């Protein structure tokens, strides 16, 4: 009696389970993997903390309302403070690392509401000034918290048109990505596994976003008659497959 | 010396040609390739990859809603949305299919047209999406348009139907470019009883619509898009 | 090759039309598996819709302008037109632009046309034969400061010299640093916080410098350049939305403020034909 | 037949001839089959 | 292969020269039928009269002008023609029409060779090189509106430039949306009380545009086009009979009124020699 | 580099030869041939079919 | 020896060597033979 | 061709790493003589920095 | 006479291009070669003798 | 092919591939083996 909606994931001393899940998607049909010596450049013999790092760590959780536009996090980024994974992340100049992305939300039969939960490889955001104005380090570096697509512009920030994927595509196309969607009225979790994708055997995780992970409301929240108008969200990510290096004094970040 | 003589069209510069030239770094190695996942060989392998269609255009900007088709509780009998097939045009131009399909000039093949229930799972529903070919006008209620090829959906557990548009056509290419002689025809769905909504349960439901092409699709004399342009060079 | 098999009457228990999206998978779904087909064939190969067909043709990707005049007096030749350079980047031109954009990451060998067209606005007794001198000057290569620099001797620099009116080609194999050109990247040269952010920081090729040999006539002469670029040996990798508002700038994903609505707007009913 | 030495410099590819749509359209986990019910 | 065979006299019941035309075919009766004749050989293939020859050869099919001059205050650059287009079709030259229209229905693929010449009809201190772009812009594609438009970038479209005085050549496959082409269609786009008749709505294959790349020079240019066709790899279905009325409108089969008699009148008698 | 000497003629357009040229649609798949009766391959074919005479031009 | 990836810029075909003229001279159903009475 | 080899920890009366220069000549020391490396492969010949190459233009 | 079709490029000057090209000389005999001591291959086998960093830019 | 009597007429010669840095960054009288003492 085994189902695509029931699911166990476990990894190093966390476990994940749901009873109402829809299969799960593994980008481009890749699971990741460690870094093989024919990709290999950098000559250091990298370290692999293995489950002290490749566990599942969980974000703050996100209010949907009936008027929420969506969010963004962005990897390694939104992990950057997490145990010893964030800790591993400041100390080397080098890391790579894969993911599980797994996005909690449930409700009742009554309700009804439908969120696109997509990862975007080089997810590189738009400036809301246009022109050739850039977007500042800090504002594409929101961490755990991430960024709230209905929160308004600021100087030196990214545009956060939900219709525009915040880069001057539109929303209807984001499914090309390795995508997922947590409609209440079937789903409540939504699991993708993502493999490093980059165009470097490893990279600096601190400069650079491999990809983000978007949580986009479609089809509007919807409650029953004299219901909270409003449902959690929770995100937990587990870095997996993940290898640190060149280790030395430790990164100091712009704020 | 071997004689020779020159043909009409030497020193032309012919941007589709595929020729040898000679390489400016002589002896230069290329950085070695490295794995990289989702590698894409050929334009018809991604359009098989659904994207929503903006089937509500009715708003006064690109909104999140242009891609909610609305649904109406106890409705009878009446048309829940309409379209030509005018895939590089209307509602499509902008979707992933109609955004590569319009780097080409003729297409054909069959379109997979895909419908998901967003309401709540206590509701229920039964529509019916058709398919009008070529030839007549688009449905004008349910029983013109159940005369053609069409999909009685009964909404429950599996949330997506999925409807193809199979190709029907006498000539076998259509252009890209929305052409009379050349029409795909029209789509449209309906109620087939009606939606019907649990206690303590009000509003709206929407219905999430996707377009994709089957892997009979065909694409051929590739061509610029409509779908881009620019007055002045950019600049950094 | 079938395009269709033949599939008569059906009633089943299996529901090949019924799925979940939510999984985010397109089940390949056909036509024969919702209605009563025949056979076909396919007699389609799919060849003009390969990536190496696609990014294949030659594109403009820069237009630019030098002049044959007298330099006596110019202090600044550069700004005069004497010479001038393009910060190699394929970001400036749009449609080639979109087209890569349809991909993350990009490897390809690169052939190059440069035509080069003359034009008199004034006065000029006859038209010169002009001879254009383009040369790749790379990441630390001392920039022309005069058009007749010690620079322009090319002594590991790679130029061609040719014909106005004429066209320059040749091929320059996959120079980038990485196992592939980003045609975005989510990141910065350095975590600081004012430094540049996207592909602005990865695309550093370098520019090529344009002149011309001659002397100067009596009359000026305004040359246009023109460069055009194709890809072949391919690769393509994670297929993104294809850009729907229009750009703004060189690398960055920046849009216009008070853009105009790209999805067309319905002359009617949501039911309309 | 080949006129240049380096690699670079000969004319395009010629059809991959490989296609397949599956990493993009089917990337779920636990293979799902047509006709079986999608969500079991 | 024999011309004729030896044949001598002849007194028989059966009488190869007596037919019924009405049954509407064409007995083929030789001069050996009706009278004595000697062996002579052919000598002869027909080569020449092989569809793929009578259509195998360069033919102009349309003629346009574009023209180098300043546009500076032009406000409409194609009325101007600072750049001209051609809705591509084979009817408006009636020489290789007539050929076409020997058949209903004809396939084949299809080398062009344009041909552009200069003229400078008022004052001008010399000649100028200039360079013509000429960019095939199929149905759908955007059209160019200034003669320096994005659209001449053609990333996508293809194009040729050459230099005016100079040919440019090329082939195209059959690009047909049917298995043939059509040479006349008794149909209509769509079953409406007003829409177009005939292969007007049929051959609808968008159009090539043409314009002169470089600046505008002091004096002005004027260039003509030529563009020529010739047909290969040739199939052709449904003889049928030639024209016989002047033509007055491309794709139509429309003849003058009060056009004149086309079959000769005798100076004389049906008896005059 | 071969050497080569450009003979008279070179640059001349006959638009009676028959030469190799390359194609502006490159990989462009065309249309499947489909069977259609009536094919012709020589005008002598269809010469030998007979039609009216208008001999009696006098009007 | 063909320079061109493509079949469209070969050059021309050379003689079909068909020739049938029958299909246009005689498409009657019954044959008929030169000679014998063309109504019997 | 490899790059580097696979090297781990080390503890030796071998020290690599220390040498006279003033005999004149550079020995050739590798990243692995002082650190734990990993196995990378050349994937370079060397071919644009051949004499014939750096004066051949 | 051989038809040919001149391609885009014709004529110009890469100074990076490795042709072939006739000599000015023909028939001379060059000096024969002797040893020499300290051939150089690749600019690779130069780089690997250290020479002295002038890390006390300072003055 | 080559298109010229004289072998000055030729192309680049092609990569050496002997590369022996040793006669510059070794050129000492006696062997000295990487890890021994450099001076015994
Ligand atoms: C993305 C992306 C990919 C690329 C490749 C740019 C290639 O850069 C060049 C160019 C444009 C020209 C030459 C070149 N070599 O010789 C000449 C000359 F003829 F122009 F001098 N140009 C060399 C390189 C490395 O740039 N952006
Ligand atoms: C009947 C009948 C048959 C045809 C074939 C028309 C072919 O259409 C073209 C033409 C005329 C030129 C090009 C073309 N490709 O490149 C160029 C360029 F060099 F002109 F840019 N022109 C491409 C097509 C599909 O048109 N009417």
């Amino acid at each position: 009696g085994y189902s695509d909606r029931v699911q166990q994931i476990t990894l190093g001393n966390s476990t994940i389970t749901t009873q109402e899940a829809a299969n799960a998607v593994v980008c481009y049909a890749e699971w990741p993997e460690y870094l093989p010596d024919v990709d290999a450049s950098d000559v250091n013999k990298t370290s692999k903390p293995d489950t002290s790092v490749c566990r599942f760590y969980t974000l703050d959780s996100k209010t949907w309302t009936t008027g929420s536009k969506g969010w963004c996090w962005k990897l390694p980024d939104a992990l950057k403070d997490m145990g010893v994974f964030g800790q591993n992340m400041f100390f080397h100049s080098l890391g790579r690392s894969g993911y599980t992305v797994h996005v909690q939300c449930n409700a009742t039969k009554f309700h009804s509401g439908c969120l696109l939960v997509v990862v975007i490889p080089e997810h590189q955001l738009a400036s809301h000034e246009g022109g050739n104005v850039s977007v500042k380090y800090t504002f594409t570096h929101p961490g755990e918290r991430g960024i709230d697509l209905s929160s308004a512009n600021e100087v030196g920030g990214p545009v956060k048109d939900v219709l525009y994927n915040m880069n001057g595509t539109l929303l209807g196309n984001l499914l090309i990505f390795p995508h997922q969607f947590i409609n209440l009225r079937t789903n409540n979790t939504a699991t993708i596994v993502i493999p490093y994708i980059n165009s470097v055997p490893i990279d600096s995780m601190t400069r650079h976003n491999n990809v983000s992970l978007m949580v986009i409301p479609i089809a509007p929240l919807t409650v029953p008659t004299g219901a909270t108008p409003s449902l959690p969200i929770t995100v937990t990510i587990a870095p997996m497959c993940t290898e640190f290096s060149g280790i030395r004094s430790k990164s100091i970040v712009p704020q | 010396g071997l004689p020779t003589t020159t043909l009409p069209g030497s020193g032309q510069f012919l941007t589709t040609d595929d020729r040898q030239s000679p390489s400016a770094l002589p002896n230069y190695e290329p950085t070695p390739r490295i794995h990289i996942p989702g590698k894409v060989h050929n334009l018809l392998e991604i359009i098989q990859v659904d994207t929503l269609i903006p089937m509500n255009n009715t708003h006064t900007k690109d909104e999140v809603n242009s891609y909610l088709i609305p649904l109406n509780a106890n409705r009878q009998n009446e048309q829940v949305f309409g379209t030509n097939l005018f895939i590089g045009d209307g509602v499509f131009k902008t979707t992933l299919l109609g955004e590569i399909v319009q780097y080409y000039t003729h297409w054909s093949g069959s379109l997979r047209f895909s419908l998901m229930y967003t309401g709540p799972a206590l509701s229920s529903a039964k529509l019916i999406l058709a398919y009008t070919p070529p030839g007549a006008r688009g449905p004008q209620d349910r029983r013109e348009a159940m005369l053609g090829t069409h999909v009685v959906w009964d909404i429950g557990l599996q949330s997506t139907i999925v409807m193809t548009i199979p190709w029907t056509s006498g000539v076998q290419f259509r252009y890209t470019d929305p052409d009379t002689y050349t029409s795909a025809g029209f789509l449209s769905c309906w109620y087939q009883t009606s939606l019907i909504l649990p206690p303590e349960t009000t509003g709206q439901v929407y219905l999430l619509s996707f377009i994709s092409a089957c892997p009979d699709f065909k694409l051929r004399l590739m061509k610029d898009t409509q779908t881009i342009s620019q007055t002045v060079a950019l600049t950094e | 090759t079938v395009a269709s098999i033949s599939s008569g009457p059906k009633h089943t228990q299996k529901v090949p039309i019924l799925t979940a999206n939510e999984t985010g998978a397109t089940m390949p779904v056909l036509p024969s598996d919702s209605i009563e087909t025949r056979t076909t064939y396919m007699h389609f190969n799919g060849s003009e819709t390969d990536v190496e067909c696609f990014l294949g043709r030659a594109a403009c990707v820069h237009v630019t302008e030098i002049q044959n005049k007298d330099a006596t007096g110019i202090d600044n030749h550069r700004e005069a037109k004497l010479f001038n350079d393009w910060k190699i980047n394929l970001s400036s031109l749009v449609q080639l632009r979109k087209k890569l954009e349809l991909f993350t990451y990009v490897r390809f060998d690169s052939e190059y046309t440069i035509l080069a067209t003359a034009s008199q606005p004034d006065s000029a007794n006859y038209s010169s034969n002009l001879v254009v001198q383009a040369m790749y000057v790379p990441p630390g290569a001392p920039n022309p400061k005069e058009w007749d620099d010690y620079t322009w001797q090319s002594a590991s620099n790679p130029s061609v010299f040719f014909k106005v009116g004429d066209t320059s080609r040749f091929s320059v194999p996959y120079v980038g640093l990485a196992s592939a050109y980003n045609c975005f990247y989510d990141g910065y040269s350095h975590d600081d916080a004012e430094t540049q952010y996207g592909i602005t920081v990865l695309n550093h090729m370098g520019s090529m410098a344009f002149r011309i040999v001659n002397e100067h006539d009596e009359h000026k002469t305004l040359v246009k350049i023109r460069v055009y670029h194709r890809a072949k040996h391919v690769e393509a990798w994670i297929p993104r939305a294809p850009r729907a508002l229009p750009y703004t700038s060189i690398g960055r994903t920046n849009y216009p403020k008070n853009t105009e609505p790209v999805i067309k707007k319905r002359k009617g009913d949501i039911k309309s034909y | 037949i080949n006129y240049y030495k380096d690699a670079a410099s000969t004319s395009s590819a010629g059809q991959s001839l490989s296609m397949d749509p599956s990493k993009f359209t089917e990337p779920v986990k636990d293979l799902m089959l047509k006709g079986a019910p999608a969500l079991n």
